């Protein structure tokens, strides 16, 4: 995957794709990799899938406790800090690449983190494999301060250029628009560029086209009755 | 040096563990709280009190959220609940939200907090928490449940129960007022009316703390466009809302 | 028949009505007696309020 | 300092006898009756709760009956709080045996392990022992059905029929007259209920205050089915045996 | 060379509609020698079925590990484990050994028995939760399977049809795989009954 | 924890060791008598009680080694801890030195378990005394030792511990000679039955006899065997 | 026996050891008065120094635990210092791990929880100090949270502490009864100091000096204290009211 984040005045949008890879092998057609640190703090994961998911889950617990002690919504910066330290004590052994986006009563923010513990600021941040491709689209057509109507289109177009010029990205574009004063709208499958075209045959066969040596019932659907 | 490892809680020659009996006295000195299980929600309620008129009771919580679907309420000592609520949230995460990725069942959570009680009556330097907790909740495998956590280190499920100084009278109130089918709306009206007799001061919605583990609220979900997830089943009622239910008595 | 099945707020009312009938028959020995029966079956003050008023 | 507030809790008396264990046996006599009867086709565990109320939900409660493993369940008589620790230790230990030998734990091994913990607490640390007595129903291949009682000192003794908790003497004496080795699980169910009706801890014995569980080899292919009966399935058997 | 490809073997899992089916081969050897055709790879807990591929030591050590945990759930809750909480549990316990990682690919296959809903998930190494509801493929000949699997499959099947597809996918992958071709088992997993069907397979 | 549960007394004693010995007095009686070709440990069982299955009930004699048996008097909770530690130690000797343990080695080992908690604080001593008996490998010499919770051990030609140990011991002064043990296995067995029939009585139900014969031959003589021996002694007397 | 000598429960269910802690915070005879302004929180406290040979400048009871959050202590000064040290350490820690400075609410709760732990332990003595935490937070406005030796705390409109604090309560109660709001409607922080001094004179009957007062003011996003020169400007300004 690739992650775009667009900070603008009204909120922040975060967009990433659903194509799962395990090496040049495509493991999954669909599998979302947008994770929730908090209800209002959505991140998405790139790099290794298991290193993103495993630490959003873990700090996901910590930030929830933190929220229950303050009895107020968590800050965005809190999430970044929790991650920074955790990555640093392994010395960048963990391969989490997260873009942390969020609304909270302080306002919209957008940050990124790299595996080693580096944290960057921005109004447009991009990361992952199709970073390079997503960035290109962005810098011509962008101006500072945009609406969500303008931005969701813009975000989305950039993830496309990750599909058609990078192979590490692909399939459907999923988007979470976290607005000020509203709950965050996870608009999953905003764009489906491509589906699998329907073939001309069914490969449904009568019984016996498979060779069978015996059969026997084995049940666990009961624990044995008297 | 330290040599406190001799248990403070020990058997007496007439049987019983003496220290927890002492601690149970403190529960019947505390505020009164009650919980009625409806067939369409649970209501838990307690009374807010203050030692100063310049104290704010909107900065005072005695019903707290452990997980979005399981709330707790105490009677007993203020300090002892204050520490133990944090530990309840913490063990709910370590033992089911990092292992099974979700909030624990109501049965599971109650058991774990009873172990924390148990080991605060084991070994020296630790005396029990002098609270009894009603832990009402909802899980998806056994529906609504209402529990009562003892300072003993045991629990009991109930159909409706009360704890605190006015518990004995309050449970006799609920005995005629409980039935096989109940509504959550009428459960609230019973709970307030019973707690009227256990409050000696004001009876406003600002001084009566009410919370339901009713049904999900998708405006407290914090996100939309996932229909799979259901919002917080718990919902603490603001003072104005409680005043409406006082007029509905 | 429902002496066996007496715990009901509905069967308090039976005893009250019985009092109201012995009243109008002008004997207040058995009205009193059946007031006293109603009282036992509402040892409770948690029987419906309308009943209590009666 | 530290030694000031200690009284030397766990020590011998001039008789040789451990104060806390003597005290512990008193507190188990407070707790309700639990009876175990070993039939030649199962083990019946039947316990009368120490709490009952019309507001107490007893229809989901399994406060005395707990399964340690698939072939070994216990009935509890003593402190429920104290028992909870040993119950989860037992689950860990049985699973540990299964992990390492890929064979189900015999009843002897599991009971011995728990017993060692209870002895250990009076031996060192100044800890109070667990004031509980358990009756273990268990199946194993080697000795078949095995019945065991454990006491709070940390010692286990085999039996054929035995009672712990409240009314141990009264229950035992009735069992001596009625027990036979030709009894089946059917006969043992009837005996258990009758004994509890004569050793009742109030003035009534009811289904809703009865917890009841068997372990029966009447499940097909010589397999053992642990069944913990619901109170309305207890109610069915309550009319069968003519208690009601 | 890598621990996973020394002991190899393949597992396919496919959803039906109101059924699922998981299949594996019984071949398990070291290097080129096939040892046994007496070890199956598929285990089960309540109604969830687990096939697990990769390094043999860690197959059998995680067999016991999974078993241990789902014993704790069964006795504690007094209800069986759901296929979706078996997934998180599988993931967590892989990622505890982050360092010296496990060298397997667990495949979770079951039917959530409280919606009748079919459920499959995949895994490799330390975690990574693979959501599909078509098919999940695993093992060293995961590439042979992935090809076969997409082409044959059609959304929604009856159990009777599901036996032909999932078998056919295992059949041609296993004998174009060096480390499979001795034995095979296919479990057709209904929520009313489980029929286990041994396959005849040509010698590899 | 290290707060004394064993502390020196102005009597030159520790109170708990004295108490420990009274705990063994209240225990059941174990008798040990060794022949010229056997050791015999017969012990009182509390199997008088009805509704008891004795198959699954612990025995009062537990083998620690192939040729080393251990009997005990005092608390039954305490004794099992000694029996488990003793066994682990026995297999360790086979691991690093080879050969099974000698009887003398085990006698010293159990004694050293009692010893440790007598001196240290935060621990009480056990209330359990043992009769450790057996053979050494490639030896037909019977060994009969007694260890006690003091941390002392002593060898004996014959000995008895538990309840009414004085009474049994007095009987053994006339029925056992230091110069001449029982010549045969059978006369040793019947002498141990005869000693038990003083205090224990009450059939062969509560009477147990374990015989160990040279180099790892352990046979336990069932109640039926004991009944025959009892009847012969009764008739003769 | 030891139900009053350590922190174990009594037959009464009341911890006597804990009660004794509150019976030592009023024996230092320091009164405090803390009011919430419309943009500030002001706390004034006694600073009675009866000696020529004690330097009055170093006699203090207002310790800055954060740059924005002051803390005023009523009760013994050894326990004050320990509670200040611990609070400062935690406030710093909160910045470090959560990326923003510790709120007044949570700093109060954290000391509250440690107080419970100190009365859980039977060899640890609780810190016998009543701590008032004054701030202006941006998510809670002008705030007062007052923790006590047991481990109980709550928010406040206004609060007082000391032996004579009942008199202070009377003044505050009238003020917020008439205004019908939980704070003083005064938009200059200096005049909230002037008001506070007036009610201190009313309550205790004592005429104050600049060397009997010590004033802490939390405005928005900073905490400062007035020096005795600045406090004298306020005392002159009472005459100009």
């Amino acid at each position: 995957t690739t992650i775009v984040g667009v900070k603008f005045n009204n909120g922040v949008v975060i967009a990433a794709d659903t194509r799962s890879t395990q090496g040049p092998i495509v493991a999954d057609k669909n599998c979302a990799k947008l994770h929730r640190i908090s209800p209002k703090i959505w991140c998405a994961g790139a790099g290794t899938a298991a290193d993103t998911e495993a630490v959003t889950q873990l700090i996901g617990s910590n930030i929830e406790l933190h929220s229950l002690y303050t009895s107020r919504e968590p800050r965005v910066v809190s999430a970044l800090q929790m991650l920074k330290q955790h990555l640093f004590k392994y010395q960048g052994h963990i391969g989490a690449y997260l873009i942390v986006a969020g609304v909270d009563p302080t306002g919209s923010h957008l940050f990124s983190i790299h595996a080693h513990g580096s944290t960057d600021v921005g109004y447009y941040l991009s990361l992952g494999s199709g970073s390079l491709a997503a960035m290109a689209v962005l810098e011509s057509h962008w101006k500072q301060d945009l609406t969500k109507e303008e931005a969701i289109k813009l975000a989305s177009d950039a993830i496309q250029a990750g599909i058609w010029n990078d192979l590490g990205s692909g399939s459907n574009v999923d988007v979470c628009v976290m607005e000020i004063g509203k709950d965050a709208e996870y608009l999953r499958n905003y764009l489906t560029p491509n589906v699998r075209e329907e073939k001309q045959k069914s490969y449904k066969f009568p019984r016996g086209t498979t060779a069978v040596l015996k059969e026997s019932i084995v049940n666990i659907c009961d624990i044995q009755e008297e | 040096t330290d040599r406190y490892s001799f248990s403070l809680t020990t058997f007496s020659p007439s049987g019983k563990l003496g220290q927890i009996d002492y601690a149970l006295t403190a529960v019947k000195q505390g505020v009164t709280s009650l919980g009625i299980k409806a067939t369409n929600g649970v209501v838990i309620a307690t009374e807010k009190k203050s030692s100063s008129p310049l104290a704010m009771s909107e900065t005072l919580s005695k019903v707290s959220l452990l997980t979005p679907d399981i709330g707790a309420v105490y009677s007993g000592m203020g300090p002892d609940y204050r520490v133990l609520v944090d530990k309840s949230r913490k063990v709910a995460h370590t033992s089911y939200k990092r292992i099974y990725g979700e909030y624990p069942p109501t049965k599971l959570l109650v058991s774990e907090v009873a172990k924390i009680m148990q080991e605060a009556t084991q070994s020296g330097g630790v005396r029990p928490f002098g609270v009894s907790l009603l832990i009402a909740g909802h899980d998806e495998f056994n529906g609504f449940s209402l529990y009562q956590v003892d300072p003993s280190g045991s629990y009991f499920p109930w159909k409706a129960t009360a704890i605190g100084k006015g518990s004995v009278a309050a449970k006799t109130f609920l005995e005629k007022r409980w039935n096989d089918e109940l509504e959550l709306e009428d459960a609230i009206h019973i709970a307030l009316l019973t707690l009227k007799e256990s409050v000696e001061g004001e009876f406003n919605g600002d001084t009566i703390e009410l919370a339901i583990i009713g049904d999900e609220n998708p405006d407290l979900l914090g996100y939309t466009g996932i229909p799979t997830d259901k919002g917080p089943r718990f919902r603490k009622l603001t003072s104005q809302e409680i005043n409406d239910r006082l007029e509905a008595l | 028949e429902f002496k066996k099945l007496d715990d009901k707020p509905s069967l308090v009312d039976v005893h009250l009505l019985e009092s109201k009938v012995y009243h109008k028959l002008r004997n207040l020995a058995k009205s009193k007696a059946s007031l006293t029966a109603a009282r036992t079956a509402a040892n409770s003050i948690y029987c419906p309020t309308q009943t209590v008023a009666e | 300092g530290s030694r000031r507030y200690d009284s030397r809790t766990t020590i011998f008396s001039p008789e040789g006898r451990l104060y806390q264990v003597e005290y512990a046996l008193e507190s188990i006599s407070h707790a309700g009756t639990a009876i175990g009867i070993m039939a030649s086709d199962g083990i019946v565990l039947a316990a009368e709760r120490k709490v009952t109320s019309t507001l107490l939900e007893q229809d989901t409660s399994t406060e005395k009956l707990y399964k340690l493993n698939d072939k070994i369940a216990v009935a509890v008589a003593g402190l429920t709080a104290d028992a909870e620790i040993l119950i989860n230790t037992a689950r860990i230990h049985a699973q540990n045996y299964l992990k390492t030998y890929n064979e189900d734990i015999p009843v002897e091994i599991l009971v011995r392990r728990l017993s060692d913990i209870k002895q250990g607490y009076t031996q060192h640390g100044g800890l109070r022992p667990f004031g509980v007595s358990f009756i273990y129903a268990g199946y194993d291949d080697r000795y078949g059905y095995q019945l065991y009682t454990s006491n709070p000192s940390g010692n286990y003794t085999g039996w054929k029929a035995i009672s712990v908790g409240a009314n141990t003497s009264a229950a035992q004496t009735l069992l001596q007259m009625d027990y036979k080795d030709d009894m089946k699980v059917d006969d043992a169910i009837e005996l258990a209920l009758k004994t509890l009706s004569k050793t009742t801890d109030s003035s009534a014995l009811t289904y809703d205050r009865l917890e009841f569980a068997t372990i029966r080899k009447g499940a097909n292919d010589g397999e053992v089915y642990q069944k913990i009966f619901k109170p309305q399935e207890i109610k069915d058997i309550l009319v069968k045996t003519g208690i009601t | 060379s890598d621990p996973s490809s020394i002991n190899g073997g393949i597992v396919v899992a496919m959803t039906g509609k109101d059924c699922v089916a998981i299949a594996c081969d019984l071949r398990l050897g070291s290097q080129s020698l096939g040892v046994s055709n007496k070890f199956e790879k598929i285990f089960h807990y309540g109604h969830v079925f687990l096939g697990i591929t990769g390094l043999a030591t860690d197959v059998t050590t995680l067999n016991e590990m999974f078993r241990y945990k789902t014993n704790l759930y069964k006795l504690k809750e007094e209800r069986a484990i759901e296929p979706e909480t078996f997934t998180q549990l599988v993931s967590s316990s892989l990622y505890e050994r982050r360092f010296g990682p496990y060298f397997v690919g667990p495949v979770v296959a079951g039917i959530n028995s409280k919606s009748g809903k079919p459920f499959i998930a995949g895994f490799d190494l330390i975690g990574c939760i693979d959501e599909a509801k078509d098919f999940i493929v695993s093992g060293t000949a995961s590439d042979q399977l992935f090809g076969m699997c997409e082409s044959l499959y059609e959304p929604n099947l009856e159990p009777e049809d599901l036996f032909e597809t999932i078998s056919q996918a295992l059949l041609n992958a296993a004998d174009r795989d060096a480390l499979s071709g001795w034995g095979a088992v296919v479990y057709i997993i209904k929520k009313d009954e489980v029929v286990k069907r041994y396959l005849k397979m040509r010698q590899d | 924890y290290d707060r004394a549960l064993s502390i020196f007394s102005p009597d030159g004693h520790i109170f708990q060791v004295e108490y420990a010995l009274e705990a063994v007095k209240r225990g059941t009686c174990a008798v040990g008598v060794k022949g010229k070709n056997c050791v015999v440990l017969g012990c009182e069982r509390r199997s008088t009680l009805k509704l008891q299955d004795t198959r699954i009930t612990p025995s009062k004699v537990s083998k620690i080694d192939s040729h080393v048996v251990l009997s005990f008097s005092g608390l039954n909770a305490d004794s099992r801890i000694l029996i488990e530690k003793a066994r682990v130690e026995a297999q360790s000797h086979r691991l690093t030195l080879e050969d099974p343990v000698t009887v003398e080695y085990l006698t010293r080992y159990v004694a050293g378990v009692q010893q440790r908690y007598t001196q240290s604080g935060g621990v009480r001593p056990f209330g359990v005394s043992t009769l450790i008996a057996g053979f050494d490998p490639r030896d037909d010499e019977p060994k009969l030792y007694q260890t006690e919770p003091s941390g002392i051990y002593s060898s004996w030609s014959a000995q008895t511990i538990g309840r009414n140990s004085k009474t049994v011991r007095e009987f053994l002064e006339k029925n056992y000679d230091r110069k001449e043990p029982p010549a045969t296995v059978e006369e040793c067995v019947k002498l141990t039955v005869r000693s038990l029939l003083e205090v224990v009585q009450t059939g062969a139900k509560n009477i147990e006899i374990t015989v160990v014969k040279p180099d790892s031959d352990i046979v336990a003589l069932s109640s039926e065997e004991i009944n025959q021996y009892v009847t012969q002694i009764e008739q003769e007397k | 026996g030891y139900d009053r000598h350590i922190t174990i429960f009594s037959p009464e269910g009341r911890l006597y050891q804990v009660e004794y802690a509150f019976k030592a915070t009023n024996q230092t005879n320091i009164n405090s008065l803390a009011v919430r302004g419309k943009d500030c929180t002001v706390v004034i406290s006694q600073k009675k120094v009866p000696d020529k040979l004690l330097d009055p400048t170093t006699v203090s009871y207002i310790f800055c635990i954060s740059r924005t959050i002051g803390m005023v202590v009523n009760g013994p000064i050894p326990d004050a210092r320990n509670a200040a040290l611990r609070a400062k350490a935690e406030a710093a820690e909160f910045r470090y791990k959560y990326g923003y400075d510790m709120p007044c609410d949570v700093l109060a709760k954290r000391m509250a929880n440690l107080s419970q732990i100190y009365t859980q332990r039977a060899y640890m003595r609780p810190l016998g100090v009543i701590l008032t935490f004054v701030s202006v937070d941006e998510e809670l406005g002008p705030s007062i949270y007052k923790t006590d030796p047991a481990g109980y705390y709550v928010g406040y409109k206004a609060t007082a502490t000391g032996p004579k604090q009942q008199e202070i309560t009377t003044n505050l109660e009238n003020h917020f009864k008439k205004s019908k709001i939980d704070h003083i409607n005064e938009e200059s922080w200096e005049k909230v100091v002037e008001f506070a001094i007036t009610h201190m004179i009313d309550a205790l009957g004592t005429e104050f000096s600049k060397n009997d007062l010590e004033v802490g003011v939390a405005t928005k996003d900073k905490f400062f204290t007035l020096s005795a020169e600045n406090i004298e400007e306020r005392l002159v300004a009472i005459a100009e009211q």
